[PDB]
Formats: structure tokens, C-alpha cells, sequence
């Protein structure tokens, strides 16, 4: 999916925040990797998206 | 003259007590409160707690 800069954090188990608890919830006993790279070169449009 | 039945019950009691008090010790923790350490803190060094 694609989230705001601030709220990459908020991807983490046991994690509070609106993203977190109204959109996608991670498991406390979570296992594996998260992957984040910037990515305004292909998400921005001057009018907005 | 009846010391020696007082010192059983003075021993068994004292044994109990102490291990009364020995259960409000931090032992090495932040707080001795259980519940007061999974709701202050996040799960990830709750856990050590």
C-alpha cells in the first residue's frame, strides 16, 4: 500500500495511531520484514492525487 | 517453658510473611505493577519487564 511519510513508523507491532488501529493491524507476535522507499517521483501530481 | 512449639509457628509465619513481601519488589523493573507496565509501555520491552 502506499502511507504518508510520517506514518511509516506507525508499521510496527503493538503500534498506536490511526493507521494503525482504523486501517491495517499488525499482529504482536508478528514475524518477517517491512520494506519502505520513498516513492514521490511516481505518486505526486501538481493539481493533487 | 513452651518455647520450643513457639518457634515452629513464629518461623512458619515469619517464612509467610516474608514471602508476602517479597512479592512488591521491582527486581530490576521500572515499576512492580504488572498492569501498570503493560499500559504505560509498548509491548516490545513490556515483554522484558
Amino acid at each position: 500500500f502506499v502511507i504518508r511519510g510520517d506514518e511509516v513508523r506507525q508499521i510496527a507491532p503493538g503500534q498506536t495511531g490511526n493507521i494503525a488501529d482504523y486501517n491495517y493491524k499488525l499482529p504482536d507476535d508478528f514475524t518477517g520484514c517491512v520494506i519502505a522507499w520513498n516513492s514521490n517521483k511516481l505518486d505526486s501530481k501538481v493539481s493533487g492525487n | 517453658a513452651l518455647g520450643k512449639l513457639q518457634d515452629v509457628v513464629n518461623h512458619n509465619a515469619q517464612a509467610l510473611n516474608t514471602l508476602v513481601k517479597q512479592l512488591s519488589s521491582k527486581f530490576g523493573a521500572i515499576s512492580s505493577v504488572l498492569n501498570d507496565i503493560f499500559s504505560r509501555l509498548d509491548p516490545p520491552e513490556a515483554e522484558v519487564q
